[PDB]
């Protein structure tokens, strides 16, 4: 999965 | 109100204190309660509601990806019917992922988003409305999902409008604002080059305003930036 | 009995796959009802059962230790008075801890340990039967201390005996409930000396029968005499 | 914390 913050 | 009758700076310490404890369903409940309060969040108490709540649909979401991998794999071509536990299951964990989702979204709603003025503060929940209603579109399959993605959306883009109007490039909340706008288009709204396009200017953006910043400010404003690249090479 | 209206066989399933999604909560909460089904549990079951409950009682006990130790310090000869909020979150954290092991507990006295006739399902209930009174034991205080030592002593003693007469020296129940009893001793009841003799007799009687095992018992076994060693190591 | 399981 992608980066999310 | 199941916290009313706790004080607020009681409900935000031992949000803290949950925190420590990695006990992120007790420290969502206590930030929930503070909010309830019905006095504006201060910067700190804007992040630990954020924390929270992230920390708790984050476990959501990966054991609903295990539930809904395990059920897709009963229903190829070749498996043995094994009847509807996965699927209620699965649907058991969805409709709690849901009911986080819709509490924070009523949070926000109610009255955060309407009371807050300054850019660090509105932008900052209605990343927040993105990021749930995102959360509700990785779930969703019916009549509503186009609306749960449009919602999403909507508070994202107010959001960018704000960011970019009011905060510098390097500015961590319009950073990951920018990150995670960019993994709903490319995850969510099927819009790939946008989200690519996004990383990249976002990335070259702040690039270009880091030599502004503290060494404090630079180490947080890189931090995001690793994730933006990080990103940018996954999908490239 | 919430999980009164779903099948004995369907809260198994569902127990499996919360294991695979890390939702232990859930997954103790399907074994109980299992377990409340009022059959006896087969080898597979009885672990899942165990796994359940240890990882729900582990994450609190390991809260537990956080916040303890953050009361403990608020104590000290120097520090700032902050109020209630520690000790009163401490002992939320505590209550809710006594209520998963009386819960555990509960299961085993209605009715499971009655019903175990097997070596290998009545010491694994009553080896649980000391775990759960020696983490009451990690949190209690008052005037049942004592006796929260001794049930769980009691309870470790029956299982000793029993597989001492009806188990090899390598049965992994066996192997594990004395690693578990010798930890008893050294952090529970104040006799490290006795910890450790426990611990280095039943490596070196498990050592003198691994001969006997096939190659996949012989891993089995090996892993716990690791724990017991690891233990050995870290008392002398 | 010592070895339990
Ligand atoms: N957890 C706690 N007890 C506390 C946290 C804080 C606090 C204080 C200032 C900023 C932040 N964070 C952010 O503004 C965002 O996170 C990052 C910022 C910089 C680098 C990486 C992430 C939020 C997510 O969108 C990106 C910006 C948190 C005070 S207390
Ligand atoms: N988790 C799941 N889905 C399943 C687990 C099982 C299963 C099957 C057989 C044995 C065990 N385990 C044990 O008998 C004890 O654990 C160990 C055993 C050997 C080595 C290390 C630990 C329990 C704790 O006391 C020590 C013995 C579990 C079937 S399904």
């Amino acid at each position: 999965f992608p980066a999310t913050v | 109100g199941a916290m009313g009758s706790m004080e607020r700076a009681s409900l935000i310490q031992k949000a803290k204190l949950a925190e420590q404890a990695e006990r992120y369903e007790d420290m969502a409940a206590f930030m929930k309660g503070a909010v309830e309060k019905g006095e504006e969040l201060s910067c700190e108490e804007r992040n630990l509601l954020s924390v929270a709540y992230k920390n708790v649909v984050g476990g959501q979401r990966a054991a609903w990806r295990v539930l809904s991998s395990i059920e897709q794999k009963s229903n190829e071509e070749g498996s043995e019917e094994k009847g509807p536990e996965v699927r209620e299951y699965r649907e058991k964990v969805e409709t709690e992922l849901q009911g986080v989702c819709d509490t924070v979204l009523g949070l926000l709603d109610s009255h955060l988003i309407k009371e807050a003025g300054d850019a660090e503060s509105r932008v900052f929940y209605l990343k927040m409305k993105g990021d749930y209603y995102r959360y509700l579109a990785e779930v969703a399959t019916g009549d509503d999902k186009k609306r749960i993605i449009d919602s999403a959306r909507s508070a994202y883009q107010e959001a960018m409008d704000i960011s970019k109007k009011e905060m510098p490039p390097t500015n961590p909340i319009r950073l990951g604002l920018a990150l995670n706008f960019s993994v709903f288009h490319y995850e969510i709204a099927n819009s790939p080059e946008e989200a690519i396009s996004l990383a990249k200017t976002t990335f070259d953006e702040a690039m270009a305003d880091l030599h502004t910043l503290s060494e404090d400010s630079y180490k947080d404003s890189t931090l995001i930036m690793q994730l933006l690249r990080d990103n940018l090479t996954l999908w490239t």
